[PDB]
């Protein structure tokens, strides 16, 4: 009951090289099962009052959460009844990537009239901010536009978070038990976990 | 997740019209409601795979029970045309019919979108209108007359004449609701398409009696009852839509504005989550001399349609 | 403005601790209160929804108040707090935490103070590619919680104008006021009082007891999408 | 900020006119382009004159250019400078009113 | 307006004003009125000198109306735009920037045909405020409100007000087709069928 | 139930292979000449906007056309193929005559010249 | 881009099956057709602002050019139940009409997709089989039985009962459709949830009943009008998208299959762009002991059916 005062992504990929594709949805599904405790065990109807917003360990859940979707996704190219929508853009964007990878691996109106007409007006340099402002502003628009990949992860956490609701309910007196001994005594163990798992 | 209850769900435009609202992806609760005949509809739409339910109430007794909780109020009750059966007979029946129905639903439920549907709406939506300030419960604001239906023969006509693809052709409509009142405003019709004057001419002409083509298309077998239950389905989801906190939600509705002398006309209104939100004060402004004189010669029709709704609506009992 | 400041940080059981409130300060043409957060609210690390919305509330206070006096004519007086609103209620959609966008992937992280931390302002957050619908939603849920909080703020703000004009002709006579002074004038004035939006959701430590649920988590998952139009 | 699109506006907000902007350049590229045929193309014997005396003498100066000009010129009439519209902007302006004024004065009196 | 001269070139007018403190409130005409006053000499040197006669300085000055109307549409919040404050450089969700283009259009469409309005109206008068200019070179506030007040004045046909909502209408999610909703019924995800107008099923 | 993301790093030299024969080389779907794309070079031609999606769906469509031969020229090994898996698993050593051996006992089916991933467009040398 | 031609829009089903088919995305192309009162359907559904474009014919004179490059022919005529009358005389009445039908659409058509609803269809599927036959222009594989209501009314049942999400819910029936014979394979429904003994014999008999329930509900005022046609819709938009090529048709239909010894069942089936693809063999196989004996018992009375079909079929002129 006392606070904590980070970074076990890149744990676990790294350690896991060869590994199924069946453990991805246990980690997801362990990852995100506080969330359904406390959804469940948080009493019903206020407007939103008591939640417990922006706060240690529940960014690092949606941000593992979110790797591991993507993770999931990129290298889907039985388990799955259907596959991510992947967009036709993403085959060519790889090849062009692995390719430039595999190269790196491989080693103000001109305030001075012009006297002759052959001389510009205008400095190139002039409107170039602007240039360089519109160009961002199409990309950020054409970039902004294609993201058919966030309907999917969404639909995939709500049915983790129905099987976890699934799971908790059944067995809600063994966390109910669980609390209280937690609220009991202050420090907490796995042997206890073994031990109160009745 | 909202409650819907129609009110005279067993004639000719009800049926369909709930069926269409069945089908909608935001209805969850579904109140049928008529004199008679109405165990077999809902018995006819608790079998779809729907999981808006279906529950249906019998006779005014249960009428009370019919209003709880519920956030849209559909009206198409009505009986449709008869032979030997004048206009004043016509209006005294829907009114009544639908005089007793707002009595009920400010009984019972005052918070909750009305839409009426009965013909004619330019002289029924004062009744209602009326009917709502004798119990202090009236807001003007929540109460809507369906003419969406112009609007959709509007578009259907311009697209057909134009050769425009219809999904992108809508044209503005002001008014009301009834013959010469509709004037479909042609000048402001997107996508941007010039037109001529004769075909301006043809296309008001059939706008305003599309109507009576459908009704003697019928050979007197009734009234329209799939293209008003289309439109009475497009205005129910669109309002459904309003409670659902999109802020883009503008219709074309008969409601109670000040934009002109009239107590009610009929324009472009956006509705939002408590009802009426702004009006579209824009329509009246950039007409033509055609459009100027149509409006002027509508005014004074609208103007006896609704004093005749209001006078009806206050009569002794 | 000022007046109904104070008036919202005081209609409220649990709102930090009013220091004092200055008109004019040191000849510029504005004013200030100053506000001290209870320690609690320190000692927990985190905050509540209930508590934003506190800060929200209280932060149009003093452009509701206006508009309240003054009439439809809304001046920009009070800009800083149609800012400092919009950056919490922001936190309010954000968060993974709420009901509506809790499960869809908002703002990310490239890769690497004040009880309300922005994580939106934060140097290594920049939001993620989004469509157009779900962007709407985005901007659906943060009207929403604005006119939530508009609509409580003018509702408290009608309901007693007697204490605000007090407050207020206390800041014409003083020039300046005190949280003690606001304590002791509405203590005889009985004022319509708010519920208490931060009272902690606890457990017994040792009552034996199976406490509930309902019987689900409240997440909604993002599918909103239309169909496909015609003529295919 | 010099075109007349909308009114200069050289930036927008939606991709569509960010890419309409780079469309009147072009367009004003090809009404150059045209305007530059035309004016060739109105003095080809004077053209050939200047041809044949650049690849005779190597240089020239003013004088007989402008000389060779005025003898095979063709018409270049001058669009009018600020003072002439200036002028004729205010005369129809003071006509104007003063026809105002006729048309009060006579009716009131 | 209290003194102008014409003895400088400047990006901006040479213009001086009697400044008064007090500041505290700006209402949404005063925002406007800033507007309309921006685009000033872009207006008055399209109608006298015509399109083709602009300068690279005065067709510059719709820019700073374009700032303005920028900042009133979404750092003021008293437009149909919402009530929130936007800070113009990454809080602006892709679905509010047509939103945005509409209005700022919408106003710049109002602000031109107001100035357009509001200066062939007083055409006597700006000939000879700039006749006097012309032959002085330094006028002051007295003579410029007395010609103000005694020179005659053309009546012009008023302007259309400005509305946002009539600009919005045509500024959705889904985009023209919204409006003119023709509703479908789609059997094909799933085993259910969904009549929509305009809904996401 | 037990998938593998042992292929992963072939899968994707797979998609590096076919975009060479798109921008590179020009061993295009329709034997055009068109390059974009040089050894030395740091980026592309201007691309298009819309043209991109063409070649998008060229480079799909060769990494899909291979991907089909290489299933209908082993989905007609199956069996040779559990034959070489359980000798791997019994034996844990295999040499080139024994795989040889299993090819032939239990009918291993070889291609044959000319190979080519589409026959629309094969021409024969002069 | 495909065009479907409904025989009797203009009965019960009718009307709101056209309304339905109107307002799909496949459609572009529409005639309704009727003895009478098709008139004013098809000038109601022209307002609607849906580019499916919709043609009427009236008469057996028009029926010849109302059945050109068709592609679906949807046939819903039949009388619906009256008072006084029999089995025997509806079995006549509805045969004669959908030999008239099907002997049009042989004359005119023979390569359109054939649907047929008129009651009961587990005899009537066959008469139309053997006057496709008389001509010479049978295919076998497009022509089908509309049975997707019993399919629709098994997964509302068990999504209710089971409180289950309605869109996931889909339950396999084989046999036909008239009472008795609809076997819902409750054993093999996803997803997968475990049934008791007492709950899937209810639900056996909710499903074989459903429509005796729906026709005592209305107190005689017909059948099923709204969920018939919703059923309608979606095997016409199956069909269709079968016609666009897409790869997963998986449907419910009754048709002329050699699964078991009846020459016509009622299973799930492939549909391609030629018609009948496959039929899906993992249906018959694997049941338990009650879906074992309702078969072998439902298979003597489709049997009869069947046979009664095809000897009325077969009656001399």
């Amino acid at each position: 009951i006392y606070m904590k005062k980070s970074y076990l992504y890149k744990w676990y990929f790294e350690l896991g090289t060869s590994m199924k594709k069946f453990t991805i949805l246990l980690y997801l599904l362990s990852c995100s099962a506080g969330s359904v405790a406390q959804d469940l065990w948080s009493l019903p109807v206020p407007d939103e009052k008591n939640r417990i917003t922006s706060y240690g360990f529940v960014e690092n859940d949606s941000d593992l959460v979110h790797g591991l979707l993507e993770v999931q996704g990129a290298l889907v190219g039985t388990l799955l009844f259907r596959s991510e929508p992947r967009d036709p853009l993403y085959m060519m964007q790889d090849g062009s990537c692995s390719i430039v990878d595999q190269r790196f691996l491989y080693e103000t109106s001109q305030t001075d009239p012009p006297t002759s007409i052959y001389k510009r007006w205008f400095i190139k340099n002039t409107q170039e901010k602007h240039f360089e402002l519109l160009i961002q502003r199409q990309r950020w628009l054409r970039t902004n536009s294609s993201l058919s990949n966030g309907f999917f992860r969404s639909n995939t956490r709500s049915e983790s978070y129905q099987y976890l609701s699934n799971l908790f309910i059944s067995n809600g007196t063994l966390l109910d038990r669980m609390t209280k001994t937690l609220l009991k005594k202050r420090w907490l163990f796995s042997d206890e976990m073994k031990i109160g798992f009745m | 997740s909202y409650k819907v209850a129609v009110l005279g769900a067993a004639g000719g435009i009800g049926q369909p019209l709930s069926l269409l609202i069945k089908m909608s992806p935001l209805v969850s609760t579904l109140h049928l409601y008529d004199i008679a005949n109405v165990k077999g509809v809902a018995a006819d739409l608790s079998h779809c795979n729907t999981p808006s339910q279906v529950r249906d109430f019998t006779g005014p007794s249960e009428l009370a029970d019919c209003l709880k909780d519920v956030n849209v109020v559909v009206i198409p009750a009505g009986v449709p045309r008869k032979p030997g059966m004048t206009r004043d007979d016509l209006f005294n029946i829907n009114a009544n019919i639908v005089k007793t129905l707002v009595e009920a639903v400010a009984e019972n439920c005052p918070n909750a979108f009305i839409h009426i549907i009965s013909n004619p709406v330019n002289s029924t939506v004062p009744i209602a209108a009326e009917v709502l300030k004798k119990k202090g419960v009236y807001d003007p604001k929540k109460l809507f007359g369906v003419t969406t239906l112009d609007v959709v023969r509007a578009n259907t006509f311009v697209s057909q004449k134009k050769n425009l693809k219809l999904i992108d052709v809508d044209v503005p409509v002001i008014g009301g609701h009834a013959g010469i009142t509709i004037l479909p405003l042609l000048s402001k019709t997107k996508p941007s398409v010039n037109f001529t004057d004769e075909e301006i001419q043809e296309l008001t002409v059939r706008i305003q009696n599309a109507g009576t083509e459908v009704v003697d298309a019928k050979a007197g077998a009734g009234s329209a009852t799939l293209s008003m239950a289309y439109a009475a389905a497009r205005f129910v989801e669109s309002s459904l839509r309003a409670l659902d906190g999109d802020g883009d939600v503008y219709e074309c509705s008969f409601v109670e504005s000040t934009l002109t002398d009239l107590p009610f006309f009929a324009s472009r209104v956006k509705i939002g989550k408590n009802g009426l939100e702004a009006v579209i004060e824009s329509d009246l402004q950039g007409l033509t001399e055609y459009e100027q004189k149509a409006l002027e010669a509508l005014k004074v029709e609208l103007k006896a349609s609704i004093d005749k709704g209001v006078a009806f609506a206050n009569k002794p009992a | 403005h000022e007046a109904g400041h104070i008036v919202l940080a005081h209609l409220f059981p649990r709102f930090d601790w009013h220091a004092f409130s200055q008109l004019l300060p040191g000849g510029k043409e504005t004013a200030v209160s100053v506000f001290y957060p209870r320690e609690d609210m320190v000692d927990q690390g985190y905050t509540t929804f209930g508590y934003m919305k506190m800060q929200m509330v209280v932060a149009h206070g003093g452009r509701c108040a206006e508009r309240v006096v003054f009439g439809d004519n809304v001046t920009d007086g009070g800009k800083d707090d149609l800012e400092k609103i919009t950056k919490i209620a922001r936190e309010m959609v954000i968060s993974p935490q709420s009901a509506r966008l809790g499960l869809t992937q908002l703002v990310k992280k490239i890769g690497m103070g004040e009880l309300i931390k922005y994580r939106w302002d934060h140097p290594h957050v920049m939001p993620a590619e989004m469509s157009v619908e779900v962007s709407e939603l985005f901007t659906r849920e943060l009207t929403r919680y604005i006119e939530e909080t508009e609509e409580l703020a003018m509702n408290a703000l009608r309901a007693n104008r007697h204490i605000l004009d007090l407050i207020t002709r206390e800041l014409l006579e003083k020039s300046r006021i005190t949280g003690l002074e606001v304590e002791e004038k509405m203590k005889d004035l009985s004022p319509l009082m708010f519920e208490d939006f931060v009272k902690p959701f606890q457990i017994n430590p040792d009552d034996e007891e199976l406490l509930p649920h309902k019987d689900r988590v409240s997440y909604q998952p993002v599918d909103l999408r239309a169909a496909p139009l015609h003529r295919s | 900020g010099l075109s007349d699109k909308h009114h200069g506006l050289n930036n927008f907000w939606v991709a569509d006119r960010i890419n309409d902007i780079d469309v009147e350049a072009l367009r004003i590229l090809n009404m150059c382009y045209e305007r530059a045929k035309e004016i060739l193309g109105r003095n080809r014997t004077l053209m050939d004159e200047v041809v044949e005396k650049l690849v005779q003498k190597k240089s020239l100066t003013k004088q007989e250019f402008f000389t060779l000009v005025e003898l095979y010129g063709s018409s270049k009439p001058m669009p009018p400078s600020i003072l002439e519209l200036r002028k004729i902007k205010r005369l129809e302006l003071e006509e104007m009113v003063l026809k105002l004024d006729m048309t009060t004065a006579r009716n009131s009196s | 307006i209290s003194e102008t001269d014409i003895n400088s070139i400047r990006s901006q007018p040479n213009m001086r004003y009697s400044e008064t403190s007090g500041r505290v409130f700006a209402r949404k005409s005063d925002y406007v009125n800033s507007i309309i006053r921006a685009c000033a000499p872009r207006v008055v040197e399209e109608e006298m000198f015509g399109i083709e006669n602009l300068c690279w300085i005065s067709a510059k000055s719709t820019l700073e109306a374009s700032q303005r109307a920028e900042f009133l549409i979404l750092q003021t919040g008293m437009t149909a735009f919402g009530k929130a404050y936007y800070r113009n450089q990454r809080d602006l969700v892709p679905n509010l920037v047509p939103k945005l283009e509409a209005l700022r259009d919408e106003y710049m469409r109002f602000a031109v045909e107001k100035c357009s309005s509001i200066l062939q109206e007083y055409q006597s008068a700006l000939e000879e405020i700039t006749d006097v200019l012309l032959e002085k070179g330094e006028i002051k506030a007295d003579e410029i409100w007395n010609i103000y007040n005694t020179a005659p004045r053309i009546p012009q046909k008023p302007v259309r007000p400005v509305d946002e909502y009539g600009a919005l209408i045509y500024a959705g999610r889904w985009g023209i087709h919204g409006v003119s909703l023709p509703g479908r019924v789609t059997f094909s995800p799933g085993n259910i069928g969904f009549a929509t107008f305009g809904a996401p099923r | 139930g037990d998938e593998n993301f042992l292929s992963s790093s072939e899968i994707t030299k797979a998609q590096e292979i076919a975009t060479r024969m798109v921008l590179q080389y020009g061993w295009g779907p329709d034997d055009s000449p068109a390059v974009y794309y040089a050894t030395n070079a740091v980026s592309a031609l201007s691309m298009g906007n819309n043209h991109e999606y063409e070649m998008a769906g060229k480079v799909e469509k060769i990494y899909d056309l291979a991907y089909e031969k290489a299933k209908g020229m082993l989905l007609k090994n199956r069996r040779v193929l559990e034959k070489i898996t359980e000798e791997l698993l019994e034996f844990e050593i295999l040499t080139h005559k024994d795989l040889e051996r299993i090819v032939h006992e239990n009918g291993g089916i070889r291609e044959k010249e000319p190979f080519f991933l589409s026959g629309t467009n094969y021409n024969e040398a002069l």
